[PDB]
RNA sequence: AACUAUUCCAAAAGUUAAACAACUAACUUAACAUGGACUAGCAAUUUCGGUUGGGGUGACC
RNA sequence: CUCGCACACGCUUACAUCAGUAACUAAUAAUAUACUGAUAAUUAACAACCAAUAAACCAAAACAACACUAAAACGUUUAUUAA
RNA sequence: ACGAGCUACCCAUGAGCAGUUUAAAAGAACCAACUCAUCUAUGUGGCAAAAUAGUGAGAAGACUUGUAGGUAGAGGUGAAAA
RNA sequence: ACCAAAGCUAGCUCAACAUACUAAACAAAUACAAAAAUACACCAAAAUAAAAUAAAACAUUCACCUAACAUUAAAGUAUAGGAGAUAGAAAUUUUUAUCCUGACGCUAUAGAGAUAGUACCGUAAGGGAAAGAUGAAAGAAUAAAAUAAAAGUAAAAAAAAGCAAA
């Protein structure tokens, strides 16, 4: 994704009127390319035991490639979501029991 | 001479007459309001007011969306509400250099995605932004249900949504025929988005498709005048019999 | 100069004037000398002073600048603390 | 059926007898009942032209009255 | 507008089929290739370039065919031969001494002892001696012959290493192939095609060549005598 | 500059252009290339015997015209189905399910001359 | 500039060891194909200061 | 004195019969294939329109015996259905 | 936007080339039809917005020619004469 | 005395209102080579307006320029600009119904191109005309009535010598 900015300042229309655009408002400078940002990590909760990463019922951080294209399709992991998280809160409380 | 009503309003008053009048109100109210799509390519400044750096004064400030072009092949996939940016640039970024037409195209990928509710793997062209939004909303089906019409931008997204919205309002047994366990389990997590049935089949519809549908529901072969005349005659005969 | 604007149909001002001159209310215009910041090491003390002055424009220039400038810039201003308020009126002018 | 042809006019389309159903018919299938986007402009022009004609037919009649009223002021 | 290529005929026929020349024009109608058009009218003979082609899938074994006639072909430089076996005939590209009333073997079979090579014989490369002359060379096995079909051309098998053959193309470039690929043994027909003398501009027109342009172009940097080290060896062997 | 205005007719073009004047086809092209007529496509005129009947192309002048009433679906209903329906409702034998005895036809596809798709010329 | 080819970095898909020494990196790339660069081709936009015993050359400003 | 008759393409009644031509067309008259009016007319045997799918056929047109090179337009039969 | 019914070059599909000379249908020879357009004189608001009269060049070929189709202006086509 | 001259109508123009906005006419035929009743398919699509011009040249720039938001002001102000030519807001303000619709608009070289998108000119897209005048009655044409005034001619050729007159 390219994040782009205008070279010429657009005037204001404040009442809820739409801005009055001229052709010179189509000249953009390129402020960012999202694809070039240092990339983040994905946080997951494992539903089985993965070889390197860890145990069933574990919170791990991987790179989005491994997470999107291996774990999530194979049902080897689920997202970090709160509703999905409380399931393993309960599982953690009923594991250490017996 | 002059038109009595401005031509900006000819599209609107086109919808107040004829078959468009007989469309269900919730649909027309879903089309009426255009919510401002989430900023994708341009990056918005938060504040309404901003202090002018040169001037040292409080200055009113607005956000103006950057026109983005969606090629028709974007309607077959899900690009994450983004598209082609058509515009110009200065070379070297010196304002004094040549000014040149430039188009910024999204990077597209072939990825197969799994829908739980529809129980299927679609091969879809998506962007990295789409994958990040799916990640952020924690499910494919979530992402499709959880996002407004303006933010998906795809007709295919709206048809996915119409489909699984229908599957939720119906509680369709054919989802997982063998295991009602899985079925209830799945229908469970999505219970927040459940909407009635009359609403659910009109969600993803183009004005064309809508008009067509409504035309088909109204489809009737004109009633023979023999019927109508027979009913008038029975009315008259039953009021001639009851008067004596 | 634009005599009739497009949107408003009014008469625009040429800002390039507003930046380098100053109009007193009497109709006198005031300007800096040219090249007063330029190459100072090469110049006499006397000449430097002659440059540092604020000076008045002749009639022709005054009419020109007036034409290049709208009515707003000719209004009577009262500024707090203003250096030039002293100079806005004319006195003892027998003509 | 009421249809909309290439020219954006709203036309009454009479049907025709065929031995085969419509989706298997080459010749019929290459007709177009619908207008493209450019046609819209012309449609507008049509309206306007029409409106003008009506507009100055009316003004004519009105005028014919005034004249007559000063020619035969029996009122 | 749009023109349709003449090149659609689904079933193979030994009979000459009619073709439409298009002088240099693509399907859009513009000139793509300059200097082409209006030769003599030509029919086209379909050539089977897969030399090993079992008639029925029932009996897979190496089979033998008789050469009926050797005819001139307008479409290519080499002379072609009409070859019949079982119930079927096909045109194949004739080797130099192939004559009518002849016998030609087609075989996919390898063996430890190689083979004594006749002319029309087609064998897998692995089965030939290491100095042999070959033509109509496959690239991948089962693909059909592409390389070395022109008149009087011959390649040569260079060596055999690691279940693979390395051969020398007529351009003196080396080419590496699986040894399971078929090739025909010998030099292609009509060896004197090189020494033919077109007598007059007219003959060139008969061959469907339009004259060069008249514009004068100053020679550029590209021209001169460039002496380039012979290119590295092409390999169609796909490593695991 | 050729001719724009005059209509396009078989007389105008090359040999290859034959456009009928609008008579209707009586047949198809057969095996021999010869043309085959289909006896069913050729309109058969149905002509009554006029000899023993008295009416003439013109009407006597002292003969009166009449008040002009265009026939309406209603009047036709009342001259036909109304006496029968009234007779059978007064006797209580009326059956809203099957009106077929009164002359109503549920669907047209059975009978020879159908009204709505209009099977017959005249 | 675009376009057409080149080369490279990033994107995208991957793959390896559990790395080495003593008491994370590296490598891979089938066709598409994105963003930013490089080298060329093919090109795009625009211009021909004045004086001068006519202009030009020379000279001058 | 010698560009004739027909067909294709094109033109579209300018053709035919009777009548009229003061003026209109003819680069001028006489009068009329060309101006005007009225009334008629080219009749199918020629021409257009006028089957598909499989299968056997390597073998020029040239008075075609047989050949030349530049390698060549043009169909039979068999089967399956063809109102 | 519209134009390849002229013309440039193609694609399909038809058609012409008699006499004479030669073992020869050989981009040979003589010379018609046919195609060109050399030289001169006419003509110059002309018969003609490029013709007439004579005279010439080719005339089984890189030939002439009918019909239908193609390539479109930042282009096409070009035996380069912009 | 010829050629001629004179009409006052046809209609138009600009606004107002207004419902609401593709007129009229459809029997057949119309997207085969439109107007040709009748046979197994295909069907369809989008990419920023540009430049002339202004800057006394031209290279960034150049209002309006087929995208509804009007009006009184703020204001040609803040701002934006080879900081040049020029471009240019907003916050914030103001706006009382409906009827009184017409004309110091044209009158046939005008007003619509219009008697007509016709004739005609273009292969096509396309271009695109000119033209009317009797009276209550012409079912009052041995016809009756009011200009006889443009250039051009005729009635009536010219007679030494000259910007043609004074
Ligand atoms: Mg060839
Ligand atoms: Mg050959
Ligand atoms: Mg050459
Ligand atoms: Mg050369
Ligand atoms: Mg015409
Ligand atoms: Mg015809
Ligand atoms: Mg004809
Ligand atoms: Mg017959
Ligand atoms: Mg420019
Ligand atoms: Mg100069
Ligand atoms: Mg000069
Ligand atoms: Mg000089
Ligand atoms: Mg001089
Ligand atoms: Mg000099
Ligand atoms: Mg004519
Ligand atoms: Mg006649
Ligand atoms: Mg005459
Ligand atoms: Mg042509
Ligand atoms: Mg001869
Ligand atoms: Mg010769
Ligand atoms: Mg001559
Ligand atoms: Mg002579
Ligand atoms: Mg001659
Ligand atoms: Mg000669
Ligand atoms: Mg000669
Ligand atoms: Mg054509
Ligand atoms: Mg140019
Ligand atoms: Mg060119
Ligand atoms: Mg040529
Ligand atoms: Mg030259
Ligand atoms: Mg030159
Ligand atoms: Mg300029
Ligand atoms: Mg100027
Ligand atoms: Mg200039
Ligand atoms: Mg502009
Ligand atoms: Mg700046
Ligand atoms: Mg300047
Ligand atoms: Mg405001
Ligand atoms: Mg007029
Ligand atoms: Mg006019
Ligand atoms: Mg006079
Ligand atoms: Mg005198």
């Amino acid at each position: 994704t390219v994040i782009v900015e205008r070279w010429w300042k657009v005037p204001l229309a404040g009442e809820g009127r739409k801005p009055r655009l001229h052709r010179r408002h189509r000249v953009y400078k390129l402020v960012e390319d999202t694809k070039h940002r240092p990339k983040d990590n994905l946080e997951l909760v494992l539903t089985q035991s993965v070889e390197e990463l860890g145990v069933r019922g574990d919170l791990v951080s991987v790179k989005k490639s491994v997470g999107r294209n291996r774990l999530l399709p194979q049902g080897l992991a689920v997202y970090a979501s709160p509703e999905n998280k409380k399931l393993f809160e309960e599982e953690k409380l009923l594991r250490q029991e017996g | 001479p002059l038109h009595k009503v401005p031509v900006g309003l000819w599209k609107q008053l086109r919808l107040w007459e004829g078959i468009y009048s007989r469309l269900p109100r919730h649909y027309l109210r879903s089309l009426e309001e255009a919510r401002t799509p989430t900023p994708v390519h341009y990056r918005p400044h938060g504040a309404k007011f901003k202090i002018n750096p040169k001037n040292w004064q409080r200055e009113r400030v607005e956000d103006v969306p950057i026109p983005v072009h969606y090629p028709p092949e974007s309607q077959l996939g899900l690009w994450g509400g983004e598209g082609w940016v058509l515009g110009h640039r200065y070379v070297n970024n010196d304002k004094l250099s040549k000014r040149v037409r430039k188009v910024w195209k999204p990077q597209l990928f072939q990825r197969e995605l799994y829908s739980e509710i529809l129980d299927k793997r679609f091969t879809v062209t998506v962007t990295m932004r789409t994958l990040d939004l799916i990640d952020q909303a924690c499910g494919f089906d979530f992402y499709i249900l959880k996002t407004p019409k303006e933010d998906l931008c795809s007709k295919f997204g709206m048809d996915l949504k119409r489909g699984m919205l229908l599957r939720l309002a119906r509680q369709d047994p054919q989802l997982h025929p063998d295991d009602p366990a899985r079925r209830a389990a799945i229908y469970d997590r999505y219970k927040a988005f459940v909407i009635p049935e009359a609403e659910a089949e009109w969600v993803g519809l183009t004005l064309d498709e809508a008009v067509e549908k409504q035309r088909l529901l109204e489809e009737k072969d004109p009633i023979p005048l023999f019927k109508i005349f027979v009913e008038e005659l029975l009315g008259q005969l039953q009021q001639q019999a009851l008067s004596e | 100069v634009t005599y009739f604007s497009s949107r408003k149909g009014k008469r625009k001002t040429v800002k390039a004037v507003i930046y380098r001159f100053l109009r007193l209310h009497s109709g006198l215009w005031l300007r800096r000398k040219a090249g007063y910041k330029k190459k100072l090491w090469k110049k006499t003390a006397a000449r430097k002073r002659r440059l540092r002055e604020f000076v008045f424009c002749n009639k022709t220039q005054s009419k020109l600048l007036d034409k290049m400038t709208t009515s707003f810039w000719k209004r009577r201003n009262w500024y707090a603390d203003d250096p030039y308020q002293k100079y806005q009126d004319r006195t003892n002018l027998k003509v | 059926a009421w249809r909309r042809d290439i020219f954006g006019r709203i036309i009454w389309h009479k049907f025709k007898q065929w031995p085969i159903p419509w989706y298997l018919n080459k010749k019929y299938n290459r007709k177009r009942f619908f207008a493209m986007p450019y046609v819209e402009r012309f449609v507008r022009m049509r309206i306007e032209k029409q409106a003008r004609i009506k507009a100055r037919k009316r003004s004519l009649e009105r005028k014919k009255e005034k004249f007559l009223q000063e020619k035969f002021p029996h009122l | 507008a749009t023109s349709v290529s003449w090149k659609s005929r689904t079933k193979y026929t030994v009979m000459p089929v009619k073709m439409r020349k298009s002088g240099g024009r693509n399907h859009t109608g513009q000139i793509q290739v300059h200097g082409i058009g209006g030769g003599h009218k030509q029919r086209y003979r379909m050539i089977d370039f897969l030399r090993f082609r079992p008639e029925h899938e029932s009996k897979p074994g190496p089979f033998e065919e008789k050469v009926i006639a050797v005819r001139y072909d307008p479409c290519r430089s080499a002379d072609i031969a009409l070859v019949a076996g079982g119930n079927r005939k096909r045109w194949i590209i004739a080797t130099e001494n192939m004559k009518a009333g002849d016998t030609v073997l087609n075989s996919d079979h390898i063996g430890r002892m190689a083979v004594a090579a006749r002319e029309g014989d087609a064998h897998p490369l692995g089965a030939l001696p290491v100095g042999t002359l070959i033509n109509n060379v496959e690239s991948e096995p089962g693909r059909g012959a592409q390389y070395i079909r022109a008149a009087g051309t011959c390649g040569v098998l260079l060596r055999k290493v690691n279940g693979t053959a390395i051969i020398q193309l007529p351009s003196k470039r080396q080419m590496q192939v699986l040894e399971t690929c078929i090739a025909t043994v010998g030099r292609v027909s009509n060896v004197d095609h090189n020494k033919r003398v077109i007598g007059k501009a007219g003959r060139n027109r008969w061959l469907g060549k339009r004259p060069n342009s008249g514009l004068w172009q100053r020679k550029g940097g590209w021209a001169g005598r460039k002496i380039r080290p012979l290119p590295p060896m092409k390999s169609y062997v796909k490593l695991p | 500059g050729a001719d724009r205005m005059s209509k396009w007719t078989s007389k105008r073009g090359p040999r290859t252009f034959c456009k009928g004047r609008g008579a209707k086809g009586t047949g198809f092209h057969g095996r021999d290339g010869k043309f085959v007529q289909i006896k069913e496509m050729i309109p058969e005129l149905v002509v009554p015997e006029l000899a023993g009947f008295k009416l003439k192309p013109y009407v006597n002048y002292r003969a009166p015209e009449g008040t002009d009433t265009p026939l309406t679906a209603k009047q036709l209903f009342l001259e036909t189905a109304a006496p029968a329906i009234e007779k059978d409702f007064k006797a209580g034998t009326f059956d809203p399910e099957h009106l077929e005895k009164y002359g109503f036809e549920p669907t047209q596809e059975g009978k020879l001359f159908q009204l709505y798709p209009k099977n017959f010329p005249r």
